[PDB]
RNA sequence: UGAGAAGCAUGCUGGAGGUAUCAGAAGUGCGAAUGCUGACGUGAGUAACGACAAAACGGGUGAAAAACCCGUUCGCCGAAAGACCAAGGGUUCCAGUCCAACGUUAAUCGGGGCUGGGUGAGUCGACCCCUAAGGCGAGGCCGAAAGGCGUAGUCGAUGGGA
RNA sequence: GAACCCACUGUCGUUGAAAAGCCAGGGGAUGACUUGUGGAUAGGGGUGAAAGGCUAAUCAAGCCUGGUGAUAGCUGGUUCU
RNA sequence: CUCCGGGGAGGCGGCAAAUAUCCUUUGAUCCGGAGAUGUCUGAAUGGGGGAACCCACCUACUUUAAGGUAGGUAUUGCAACAUGAAUACAUAGUGUUGCAAGGCGAACGAGGGGAAGUGAAACAUCUCAGUACCCUUAGGAAAAGAAAUCAAUUGAGAUUCCCUCAGUAGCGGCGAGCGAACGGGGAUCAGCCCAUUAAGUUAUGUGUGUUUUAGUGGAACGCUCUGGGAAGUGCGAACGUAGAGGGUGAUAUUCCCGUACACGAAAGGGCACACAUAAUGAUGACGAGUAGGGCGAGGCACGUGAAACCUUGUCUGAAUAUGGGGGGACCAUCCUCCAAGGCUAAAUACUCCUGACUGACCGAUAGUGAACCAGUACCGUGAGGGAAAGGCGAAAAGAACCCCU
């Protein structure tokens, strides 16, 4: 049966990407939190 | 195109059965080149530093392998190869 | 770009509605703002300002030229 | 104090206490002495280089604080101090104050 | 070598840099082919290239 | 040995710390909370080994062959169980070598470990020129702030252009 | 009436081959049709040929992090002589 | 990589041994200071974009082919200049140059908005609480501050913080709860101006003093017994302005590194005080749409109450030193102060970070989630969640060689 995850890299980058996060204040706060926690990879 | 870039364009020759057959049969040289080098750069570099006349250049890029030593992973760097065709019998 | 009076600086403030059973809910009080065109002789033109009726009372008492000079000195494009 | 690659030392602690020789190398806090502190090494032969293996005897390092410089005149263990003779620093024996013999 | 390197003019230094880069390329080719047993030649060529560029920046 | 929580002496193991007396302070005593973490039992050498398209023999190699290789027969698919492309994956592709772990059995075999190779374009595709839905948006209008919408523009293929 | 899209009956399966299937039958099959790529609508909100249906195996108010060690006149447990 | 200073025999960073080529007393490795170089993304700023990519233009030099070097090309605000509509003067608009800003980061400060779980043994006033959270924006601190203030013997004398007064006076479905001030004792102490204009502060240079970024010297122990090994037993000795600590084959003041103490800086940095130049303070010259009032709210311990006082959304509205504000409804008398203009150190709050030192704090299920290649493996579309895993030996001396397979 069809499952929930149907991967598409263009959609992945446009929804969860670095520039998408930079575009809004809440996304910049997300990036700040992840930098403070010390994640090795900030975004997808 | 300057001399400083000229001395960095080429890296070394390729030693393999395919390269050996190509050289022994069609007079084609195989070189490892800089990843950012272009065909015109390669042509001018070969012509200046080997005194032979180049007919055409073909290039290809091979991605590096990802493999493990012990408990850590690693990746090798990409390698760009150049197939340089010379005229008649040269080099 | 806001409900702010150019002449006096008034703006909405917050408060409470109070019912007969003393229930309190948040509200705001708004200024009596609106647009008005004033003839300015020194520059031969109409200047349009967003201001309150208290702003008009101040303009009536002091003159339009003095008020415009004060706003320009405060750094507004009038 | 100081102990360098050429001096004559005497072992003051360990299984080799009382013996003497010439130091071979100094590195960190370990020193090697000629003919002293020998070990038996079971060496496997090296396929690439041949050199069929066997049992060999070689020096092993001691702690640098287990050896003392030797005073030739009195043949006894001694400490090392520094003195500015003329305009240059030099090593001297604490007991007598004379200059330390060179290698 | 920087001592005697500093005792040369700008034009001499630039030429020296030119044959030094040429020599570095030649040594790289020789080592890649396997005709060079000693790599300190490559190391010192690199080092003097850096030295000449430093001295040129200082002198200009 | 003492009424008890417990104390004392000593054989073996172990290989560097322990601590009287009298005071002082507590992370001070566990069998249970369908308590928490790790290790190991019973069921039990029990059920099962994943489409009922199907296998048989000779030779080879090997420590070992029902499963690998070569050969001779038998059977199954054939609008897909064959041949391609996009998306997605990323070396799984080829050769040599190894069999501990992985493969629902063994394995000399492998999409497994190790070493070394391999992707060649003016014409194929992308990049590039053009725009749809839609997004962003100099000035601008609006909003306590953060911001909302939008003009000129600028992007955006699933479409047009050797 | 094939492909394709559905899901009416029965057997089996229920520590399954499968966290919704297989097999034998069944319905629509030029239309209010099926489908790829890319977009829009966001939680007392959305969307709904309307079942309180669906909104990432979660829905009479999604998920995550904070207030937060919420409160519990209730149940359990509470270690030497 | 370069220079300056230190230092004096080894060195070529770690996992991580071996090996090779080697460097170094013509002074290496190493330590401190000052310089040179410094790809691409990212506020990212030439345009665009799915971050680490795609596409450009203009100058100067260089090439003869299809390029190379360097510089420049964002927006907004301010200033100068130029140009310039409807529209005649003009203004709007447009461009060039020069200057400045944007982003990030622990806590503390100030300001704009602002809950509910809960308690009241139910619940709506009330509480929780101006707490959590969101937004804007400083500084090394911020804010406040020199009486239109309190007091009530006619006395005190700017602001801030701590101890009392006191769980008192009061507020309150007079419930649950909330909760002062006066006075007294301390910490620190400081005032100066409104157009000829002050104290103070910030930059720049000079001078003096201190501190800091490498380092140098630095005392004194032998014999014997046990033992694999002595620092341990037994016997005697020495230093102490040094008997802190760490290491060495078991427990060391006299073996090593050190310790007390005494010395030390080419060059650079901080702080302190004093001079010179800037600049600021400093659009402001005694305070009118202001004080006061009517209506609705908010703040004061104070919930409309006998409710003074402060702020203002709306409507109004004085006197102006023979004047005006306050003393908790209001009036009279007394006492006290002068609003509608400004600047100002200390005592106070905090720790992303740096150096030294300390613990009746933990010792691998503890202590940070993380002693180990941890915000990793792994889970999730995503925000996010989130582990397990320390110990051979003093020294590899890490088992040559033989046998089964
Ligand atoms: N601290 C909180 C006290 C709560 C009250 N006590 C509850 C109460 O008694 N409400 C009643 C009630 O709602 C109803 O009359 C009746 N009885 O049904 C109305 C009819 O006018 O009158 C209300 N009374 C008031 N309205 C006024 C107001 O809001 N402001 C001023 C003063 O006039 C207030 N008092």
């Amino acid at each position: 049966m069809k499952r929930t995850f149907q991967p598409s890299e263009l959609k992945r980058k446009r929804v969860h990407g670095f520039r998408a996060r930079m575009a809004t204040k809440a996304g910049r706060q997300v990036l700040a939190r992840r930098r403070a926690k010390g994640r090795h990879s900030l975004t997808v | 195109m300057n001399n400083e870039r000229i001395y960095q364009v080429l890296k070394g020759p390729v030693f393999s059965e395919k390269a050996q057959v190509l050289g022994d049969t069609a007079g084609v040289q195989v070189f490892k080149v800089d990843i950012n080098a272009t065909k015109l750069e390669i042509k001018k570099a070969v012509e200046k530093l080997f005194g032979v006349e180049v007919v055409k250049v073909n290039t290809t890029i091979t991605k590096g392998k990802t493999k493990r030593f012990g408990r850590t992973l690693g990746r090798r760097s990409d390698v760009k190869k150049a197939y340089v065709t010379l005229k008649a019998g040269q080099d | 770009m806001s409900k702010v009076c150019q002449v006096t600086g008034k703006r909405p403030v917050v408060g409470n509605n109070v019912s007969h059973a003393n229930n309190k809910t948040k509200r705001r009080f708004e200024p009596n703002l609106h647009h008005h065109r004033f003839w300015l002789e020194s520059e031969k033109r109409f200047v349009r300002l967003r201001l309150t009726t208290k702003g008009m009372r101040i303009i009536d008492k002091l003159g339009i030229e003095k008020v415009v000079a004060d706003l320009r000195a405060q750094g507004q494009k009038i | 104090a100081k102990i360098k690659k050429g001096d004559q030392v005497i072992v003051i602690a360990g299984k080799e206490k009382g013996k003497q020789g010439t130091v071979l190398s100094v590195s960190e806090d370990r020193v090697k002495v000629e003919g002293l502190n020998l070990v038996k090494k079971h060496q496997k032969p090296n396929r690439v280089t041949g050199a069929e293996g066997g049992i060999v005897t070689q020096e092993a390092s001691l702690h640098i604080s287990n050896v003392a410089i030797l005073n030739a005149t009195t043949q006894k263990a001694d400490r090392v101090g520094y003195q500015v003779i003329d305009g240059v620093k030099t090593r001297v024996y604490k007991s007598t104050g004379e200059s330390v013999a060179v290698a | 070598k920087t001592k005697d390197l500093r005792e040369k003019s700008v034009e001499e230094l630039k030429a020296l840099l030119d044959e030094q880069q040429l020599n570095q390329f030649r040594l790289r080719m020789a080592k890649a082919t396997g005709q060079l047993g000693k790599s300190h030649e490559v190391q010192v060529a690199r080092k003097t290239i850096a030295r000449i560029k430093t001295l040129l920046t200082e002198k200009q």
